[PDB]
């Protein structure tokens, strides 16, 4: 399985489901940054999230960080500061998103 | 000198997992509580979230240093309440 | 003042030590705490040399070459603190490519004056006896040739050189 | 009740090799006619032609794939000294599946003079890297540190095996504590020099690829080497195809520490030395899962192995080129 | 081990010195660096067994450690332990 694609829906939730049962997260993961690549391309934001909080990454992570900021910089201000604020606001995954979060959130303080 | 302890902590690992690990690896002496060398038991815990590594998770370092003092002094209060638990029912 | 106060709040005892000691030795005990930024920085402000800095990251990188898994994580607390915001690729855990890419990066924003430190650096290690690593073998393979077979006579090494003039 | 023909592609001059995607549908040839084609295998059950550009100017020879996880990018082999990597760049976002897509030169692989032997990719674990060799004995290891810049090959790995390498094989590691092993077949066009078999390992305490055993019992010039995939295990498989069928088994002794330093003590037996080709073998590959072995040879027969029950391997699949595939024997499942 | 027991331990005791605090001295030292070497090494199982490692070619087997033998022969009958004692009763 770590050939072919998985484009279905109740087959990869099953896979995911043995996955976690048996604990083993390699592949896992290894399928989480393909599909948070895949978000990136389309510039996705709630579906990255959560994929970047399933597999806690880091370098993909980063990169959807400076693409948001680069974003923000060229529109001049943000406007998506609620479609990230689903999944944090506690859970710190890193020092840059909870920064980002932060800024987020005191753009509205 | 019965002190009420605090509910599960720590959002990232498992509270659970940190009484099974205390309790496999510190047995039962002459306490309730499975407890044997409060310093060397601090020692391994401290070790155990040391070796976890981490590249951006450098500043977790004092949430880290902090939720071990919970523990730690959740399990003084509980070696706190036990002794005197234990005295009065003996009595 | 800046210096003293970041010593003073390391260990407050050594104020009026502080106070009185020197460029020289602020820069030394920078390095010997793990403040390796800062000490560059005492350098630059002082119009001195990074010899001693740079011997100090050398001999922390043989320390961690040579080391388990302990040294990587009591060294870790010091290395995380020279801002090791490189890009490279994800699950890169380890000491030995992080201080591999601090001293990349140092090199790439700081040259220097005229590769003394690149010998500087080649004696420290060729005192402790650790090969030399790959990527910056080609490095000076690539940046030069002469001065290699030269420093190569202190160590006394035969077949490397000769292989080298081949 | 299979389809077959006479006829294929449309390469008028000598086509060297194909390639196929690890995902399937799409596939890529490399042929004498200076010119590279990739087609795309459809569902309906026809693979038209998707794309035919030039890309050497030195007759094209072997081709690489990778996954898409990781780049989609297309390296391969010719004898003009010289090698570059394609690419695969789309348009627009993602309204109507993908919009308009093209083959880009992003980079060209450098320190490339003679001719080159193999230049596929390494197994991740540790990162995924990309190994560089020729017909001299040197093999460079080079990394992608810059995801957004795909022109970067820092080089942190240069390893001088001596003779002149022909074929490189990579075995993973299969826990956190295991390093990955190289195993480097040599080719010197002459089977009097004793000794063409290299085993590399990933040594902990000199973060370098020191030589971890040798083997002076193949002396013949080395075509192709395999190993087993890893399924957990301790011991390995190899595949040795020079001039007949030759599989041996290491097997490991003392994999700690002061009874092996640099070295490990790794015990070598010829478990398959066959010969019922009556010649020489070209390439050899393995299964996706470690259970078929596919062979050919210079005259025109293509032999396959299946695994049975004791690790040998006999031959089920008997295809003669220039002739008529005699015999039919079709177990199923 | 062996040296400081017989060549030093039982050898200061015949030979004379130019002082009394000669023979105090070596036996602080003796006691100290014995207390020293005991709080450094713990009885463990891996120890006890004959492991086989290649050393240039030969398989040598585990030779048993030194402080198994010294409490062995404490345990048994040694003669350190008794002149211990006999110091002992001296103060």
């Amino acid at each position: 399985m770590e050939r072919i694609p998985l484009s279905t829906e109740k087959k990869a939730l099953k896979a995911l489901r043995i996955c976690e049962q048996r604990q083993m997260t390699e592949q896992v993961r290894s399928i989480c940054k393909t599909m948070a690549m895949q978000s990136l391309c389309n510039r996705r934001l709630g579906s990255a999230l959560s994929w970047s909080i399933r597999a806690k990454d880091a370098a993909f992570a980063t990169l959807i960080s400076d693409r948001f900021l680069k974003e923000y910089c060229e529109r001049g201000n943000f406007t998506d500061l609620d479609l990230i604020d689903n999944l944090g606001s506690a859970m710190l995954l890193s020092d840059r998103l909870t920064f980002l979060g932060k800024y987020r959130e005191f753009h509205r303080m | 000198s019965n002190e009420i302890p605090e509910p599960l902590q720590l959002d990232f690992f498992d509270r659970s997992q940190i009484e099974q690990v205390i309790a496999n690896c510190e047995h039962k002496n002459r306490r309730g509580q499975t407890v044997c060398n409060v310093k060397l038991l601090h020692r391994v815990l401290v070790a155990e979230v040391n070796a976890l590594q981490g590249m951006a998770a450098i500043g977790q370092r004092p949430l880290l240093m902090e939720e071990i003092n919970t523990i730690l002094q959740y399990v003084v209060e509980r070696n706190k309440l036990l002794q005197c638990l234990h005295a009065k029912r003996h009595a | 003042a800046q210096t003293r106060l970041t010593l003073a709040k390391h260990n407050p005892s050594t104020a009026a030590i502080a106070g009185s000691s020197a460029a020289e030795e602020m820069v030394a005990l920078l390095v010997q705490a793990g403040l390796f930024d800062t000490a560059i920085s005492l350098c630059q402000t002082f119009k001195l040399g990074l010899t001693s800095i740079f011997e100090g990251l050398a001999c922390k990188c043989i320390r961690l070459q040579q080391g388990g898994e302990a040294a990587q994580a009591e060294a870790w607390e010091w290395l995380a603190a020279n801002q090791l915001a490189t890009v490279i690729t994800t699950k890169e855990s380890s000491a030995t490519d992080e201080a591999w890419r601090l001293m990349i990066s140092y090199l790439d924003k700081y040259e220097s004056k005229n590769t003394l430190y690149h010998h500087c650096i080649i004696n420290k290690l060729l005192s402790h006896g650790v090969p030399l690593p790959n990527w910056l073998i080609n490095r000076y393979k690539a940046m030069d040739a002469a001065e290699l077979l030269r420093l190569y006579l202190k160590y006394d090494l035969l077949e490397e050189a000769a292989e080298l003039v081949l | 009740m299979f389809v077959a023909r006479s006829i294929a592609a449309d390469h008028k001059d000598l086509i060297h090799d194909v390639s196929f995607d690890f995902h399937g549908r799409r596939m890529a040839t490399c042929s004498s006619d200076q010119s590279v084609k990739v087609w795309d295998k459809s569902e309906n059950g026809n693979w038209h032609c998707t794309a035919s550009w030039k890309t050497h100017s030195g007759s094209v020879w072997r081709v690489t794939w990778a996954h898409p996880e990781f780049g989609q990018v297309l390296a391969s082999c010719s004898f003009d000294r010289t090698a570059a990597v394609w690419e695969e760049i789309v348009g627009e976002s993602n309204d109507k599946l993908r919009g308009q897509s093209h083959w880009v030169k992003r980079t060209t692989l450098v320190d490339s003079r003679t001719s080159v032997t193999d230049v596929k990719f390494a197994p991740k674990h540790m990162g995924l890297m990309l190994a560089t060799c020729s017909a001299d004995g040197v093999v460079r290891i080079y990394e992608a540190p810059d995801v957004m810049n795909l022109s970067q090959w820092s080089l942190q790995h240069e390893i001088s095996c001596k003779l002149s390498c022909s074929c490189i094989s990579w075995n993973p590691s299969s826990s956190r504590a295991h390093s990955p092993m190289i195993a480097v077949g040599s080719d010197d066009s002459s089977p009097n020099i004793m000794g063409k078999v290299q085993i590399y390992e990933y040594n902990e305490n000199t973060r370098k690829y020191a030589k971890a055993e040798t083997l002076m019992s193949v002396s013949d010039p080395v075509h192709d080497i395999a190993f087993a995939p890893n399924l957990g295990r301790s011991f390995h498989i190899l595949a040795v195809a020079t001039k007949d069928v030759r599989i041996f088994t290491m097997k490991p002794l003392r994999k700690e520490l002061s009874s092996s330093g640099g070295v490990t003590k790794f015990e070598i037996h010829t478990v398959a030395q066959f010969d019922n080709h009556n010649s020489q073998v070209w390439r050899v590959s393995w299964n996706i899962t470690g259970t078929v072995l596919a062979s050919s040879g210079d005259d025109g027969t293509v032999r396959l192995w299946k695994a049975n029950y004791m690790d040998n391997w006999k031959c089920i699949g008997v295809l003669k080129g220039d002739g008529n595939p005699v015999g039919n024997s079709y177990q199923g499942f | 081990l062996q040296f400081l027991r017989d060549t030093v331990f039982l050898r200061y005791r015949t030979r004379a010195y130019r002082r009394a605090a000669e023979k105090w001295e070596v036996a602080e030292a003796v006691l100290d660096v014995f207390y020293k070497l005991l709080k450094d090494y713990e009885p463990q199982p891996e120890d006890f067994v004959d492991q086989y490692v290649e050393l240039q070619g030969e398989e040598r087997v585990a030779f048993k450690p030194p402080g198994f033998s010294l409490m062995h022969h404490l345990l048994n009958e040694s003669p350190m332990l008794e002149l211990c004692l006999s110091l002992m009763e001296e103060g």
